[PDB]
This record gives C-alpha cells, structure tokens and sequence, in this order.
C-alpha cells in the first residue's frame, strides 16, 4: 500500500545518495526512511527495512557508520501500550557490535528495565 | 682595554679550576648494599669491594645501576642514570624526510593496515581487551624489491610521535665478541626506556636465520646474536609498549624461529603495482616534473608490466634525461614512450 | 640437531621433553582455551577448523584468534560473528603450502 514509495524512492536514492555524497545524507535519507517508514503506520513493514540496508553500505570517503541517530532519534518517538514491540526485539540482533550503538542497548537495556 | 680581556679572557679562566679535575672510573653496582660498603662491576674491569660517599641516597642505589667511581682512591661519586651507546646514532636520527602517504602510491590498503596495526594500538588500546586480546607486536614486510619497503618507513617515520627507531641491520655487528648481542640488548631496553616506540630493522638477513651448521666464527657470532634479539623480541614479558617491524627481501632464508607468530605477527605482503597502483606511481613522479595536458598515461600502463615503483621513477628519470641531453621543453609522449621501452630492456 | 652430544649422558639432564606441535585431540583444547578468554556471539563453530588439521602451532592459533578478533575491530565490533573468524584463518590461516597432484 505504501511500500513502493518508500522503496522506490529509496530505489532513487541508492545511486543518488551512495555513489558518492551520503555523509549528511546518512542523517537524512536513512531517517527519512524510517520517518516515512512511520508515517505511513506500519509494524510489519517496519521491521523489514533496517536489517535489509546493511551488509553494503557505501564508497571511500563516505562511513558505515552515523545510523546510530538514525536509530536513537527514532525509538523514543513512540509509546505504544499493550506490548507489541518489535522495537525491542529486532534492534537487539542488528545492531550487533559498534562503539557508537552503546546508548541502543544500554537505554533500550532501560527500557527492557522499565516494561 | 679592560671589559674586553674581563669578559673574554676571565670567562677563560675556567680553562684552570676545570684543568684542575681529574674525572671518574664508571661502573655497575652488583647491589648487595653491604651498608657501608658496596660489590660494584666495573665495565672491562673486575668486582671488587668499594666504600661510599657518606650522605649518598644508598636506598635507591638499586642492583644494576650505573656509578661513578673514584681513581685514586676509589670511593663511589655522584651515581648516573642508565646509559645509551649512538644510538642516538639510532633513534634521534633517521630518514623521516617530510615524504607522506601522498608519495606512497597505490598501496593504499598496505599503509592503512600497517599504520593501524602500529600505531592504532598507540591510539585506543582500550579497546583490545575490551574485545579480549592483546594487540599484535610485528610485521614483515616481504616483497620482491623496490616496491616501497624502505620508503614505507620513512613516511612512518614522518607522521609519528614516538622514537622511530630506525637501524640498518648490518651496522648492528661489529668485530668483537658478544658485543652485538650488547647492541641489542641495549636497543631494546632503550626501548623499554621511552615509550611507546617503534624499532626498525630493515634488510635483516644480517640477523636471519635458517641457521647454519658450520661456518662456526662469522656465522654463530650472529646465530647467538639473534638468540638474544629473538629472546627479547620474545622476552619473558609482551614488551607491552613497543612495536618493531622489519622490511627485507626473501622470506624464505629468514628463521622459523624468528617467524612464528608472535615475533611477527602479521606479515604484510608488498606487492608490485599491478595497473592502476602502477598509474598511481606514474603519476606521483610525474608530478614534479613539468608535463603536457593529455599525456597519455594509460598507453605508458597498458605498456608492459611488471614493473616497481623504482623502475616508474626510473622512467621519468630517463625521459627528462631525454630532455637533458635533448634540449627540449619538458619532455614529450615519444619521451615517456622512449623512457619505458628502455625500461623494458632492463630485466635481469 | 645440533646441540652437542655430551650435554645429556645422564647427569647433566637425564631428560628429554619433546614439543608435539599438536594435533586433533589437543588442537580443539588450544582453541576452547584462547577462544574461552575472548567474545564470542556463537555463530562461530569450534570444530570445524579444528578439522583441516595441518601443521598449526600454538602461537598461530593465537594469531589467528588475535588477528580475528583485531579483524572485528574495522566495524569497532567488540564481538566476532562469522568471517574475522575464518576471514582471519584463511588469510593467515596457514598462507598456503604448496600440494603435490598426481602422487598424492
Ligand atoms: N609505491 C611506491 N611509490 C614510490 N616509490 C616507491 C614505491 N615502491 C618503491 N619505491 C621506490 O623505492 C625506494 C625505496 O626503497 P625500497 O623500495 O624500500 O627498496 P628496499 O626495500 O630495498 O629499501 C624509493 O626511493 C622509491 O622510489
């Protein structure tokens, strides 16, 4: 319903944005992937996107790295009540080893500490 | 007629009350404090008994500590600190020649992997038991030659702060016994001296082994040489501070012993430009000379390979030698074209 | 080898102990030992390179466990997964031999 706009930008945005600027870009298209990942309210397709832009990242002169505010700036935004989350589960299993990512598993560690 | 011969003349009176001194024997303190009298180890000399100054700090005179003694009568002076031979023939001076990794050409992945592995543990060594391990100690730089090996270090050499120990492992050995294992000895524990630092010994098959059975005087001065240079590159600590890196050609004369990891750890591997490490080269001694606009590098690479980054530069060397005894501009593409094909007659 | 043939002659050693540099039933102990003092996420296997067993000390085991565990450090990984693991083995994980096809 609202996957190809996000994947077709995204699409748009792999030989636009990685071959070669990305360095702001990093701040900015990978959050607008999650943001408009958000927006259109979904959960299944949510979780489906972050583990499929690894493993490849980008050229010389450029990082793998700085997706780590593409997370941080992303999991306090909701609050959703029941339980559901995903958020928990999925972003325990990829974001597996950097120095950057102390604050995902030790402030998401707190929010396992709190629900 | 009077201030001159005052500031000149009295400032050389000095030549008197200094005249009148009469220097000091050196020696080595085998410890044992026996309070009012110490064991010392002169230094071509016997041990023998010595008495002491009579106010002297005698609970830090440590065992192995340099001193200094008495002639005539022979009571211990004023102590020393541990001494150093040249090498400051060694570590003050070497070829860090402000070259950066802008010469270094089209190894790009060998100088950000030896630069991590050397000075990377200098950086964030917290993060090495923080994975759980210790930092590697080595690195062999085995190649076929020409290639960047010696030159390596030398941009190591210019982009670092510790005492880039850089030695030439043939200026190690000298004609008296046991005297290069006292050169090494006395390297290393400079070493352990000033910290962290980094010890270069290029070209060692001076000091490589695959160790012989007889040649018995020029061959086991070296192959007990290396036994103490082996045995503390080994040690019975890690060293803990300190990084060597040795370059040479052929690995395969050098010692099994001296190989193992953990002597060196991670042998690099230099290689001969392949074609755009070989137009990274021809560019970089390109550079300063003056040149064309759309002279054609790429029939230059396309040409033969095979080369080194010696054998690039031996290229712009010959052609604006072309122009030298030419007398042209600068050079021309016939110049290049004439240079690498010149070049190419050059093989063994 | 060459030692000297009058250091032994039972008083000046009366011993003798060889090094085996070490095979199957001891290799997979070195590795559950310098793997034991590290992190290790489990999608690592021990068993496997124990097997092509050929002619390893000790110390290259700690390199290439060191050198695994240095090769996780490029992503700032304080953990190693799969390749650093065999990436470092294959790389310097003996750097080859030399075969020889037909005899053989
Ligand atoms: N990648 C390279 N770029 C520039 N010069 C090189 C390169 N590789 C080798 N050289 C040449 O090698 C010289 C340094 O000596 P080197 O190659 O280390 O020989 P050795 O290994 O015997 O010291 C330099 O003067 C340089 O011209």
């Amino acid at each position: 319903g609202r996957l190809q706009e996000v994947i077709e930008t995204l699409l748009s945005l792999e030989k636009q944005t990685r071959t070669a600027s990305d360095m702001v870009s990093t701040s900015r298209i990978l959050v607008a992937v999650v943001k408009m990942c958000y927006e259109a309210k979904e959960w299944d397709l949510l979780n489906e996107n972050i583990m499929l832009l690894s493993k490849r990242r980008s050229q010389l002169k450029q990082a793998v790295a700085k997706m780590v505010q593409q997370c941080c700036t992303y999991v306090e935004e909701i609050t959703d009540l029941p339980i559901k989350l995903r958020l928990i589960d999925t972003l325990r299993m990829v974001t597996e080893g950097k120095i950057y990512v102390e604050i995902e598993r030790a402030r998401l560690t707190k929010t396992l500490a709190t629900i | 007629q009077l201030k001159e011969l005052t500031k000149q003349y009295e400032k050389s009176e000095n030549d008197l009350k200094a005249l009148q001194s009469v220097g000091q024997i050196v020696g080595e303190v085998l410890k044992q404090l026996t309070e009012e009298k110490f064991i010392v180890k002169a230094t071509n000399g016997p041990r023998y008994v010595v008495g002491c100054r009579r106010q002297l700090d005698k609970s830090k005179l440590k065992p192995g500590t340099r001193v200094a003694l008495d002639m005539t009568t022979l009571t211990i002076m004023r102590y020393l600190p541990r001494e150093v031979d040249p090498l400051v023939y060694n570590m003050s001076h070497e070829d860090p020649g402000n070259v950066s990794y802008s010469e270094i050409g089209g190894l790009s992945e060998q100088i950000r992997e030896l630069r991590e592995v050397i000075e990377l543990p200098l950086t964030n060594p917290e993060l090495f038991q923080r994975v759980g391990i210790i930092p590697p100690k080595g690195c062999l730089l085995y190649g076929p030659p020409g290639t960047g090996k010696t030159l390596l270090a030398r941009a190591v050499a210019s982009q670092l702060d510790c005492n880039f120990l850089k030695v030439v492992s043939s200026s190690i050995v000298d004609k008296y016994i046991g005297e290069s294992a006292r050169l090494i000895r006395e390297m290393f524990n400079y070493a352990r001296d000033h910290q962290p630092c980094i010890i270069f010994m290029d070209e060692i098959d001076a000091i490589g082994g695959r160790r012989f059975s007889e040649g018995t005087s020029a061959d086991r001065e070296i192959q007990r040489t290396l036994m103490e240079l082996l045995n503390q590159m080994d040690g019975f600590d890690t060293l803990h501070r300190v990084k060597m890196i040795m370059a040479t050609n052929r690995p395969d004369t050098l010692d099994p012993a001296l190989l193992r990891p953990g002597r060196l750890d991670r042998k690099i591997h230099i290689d001969l430009p392949n074609e755009q490490a070989r137009l990274d080269i021809l560019k970089i001694h390109a550079g300063p000379i003056t040149k064309h606009g759309e002279i054609d590098y790429e029939a230059i690479v396309k040409l033969s390979d095979g080369f080194n980054g010696a054998d690039l530069r031996n290229v712009c060397t010959e052609a604006g030698m072309f122009a030298i005894r030419a007398d042209h501009d600068f050079v021309v593409q016939e110049d290049f074209m004439k240079a690498v094909r010149k070049v190419a007659d050059s093989k063994k | 080898d060459t030692l000297d043939p009058a250091l032994l002659r039972p008083g000046r050693l009366d011993r003798k102990i060889e090094f085996p540099l070490p095979d199957r039933r001891q290799k997979r102990l070195i590795f559950s030992t310098i793997t034991s003092k590290m992190n290790l996420s489990e999608e690592v296997d021990l068993e496997d390179y124990v097997a092509r067993p050929d002619k390893i000390s000790g110390a290259d085991i700690n390199s290439i466990c060191q050198e695994s565990g240095m090769l996780a450090v490029r992503e700032n990984r304080y953990i190693v997964l799969a390749k650093d693991f065999e990436k470092a083995y294959k790389t310097v994980i003996k750097k080859d031999e030399q075969e020889h096809e037909f005899y053989k």
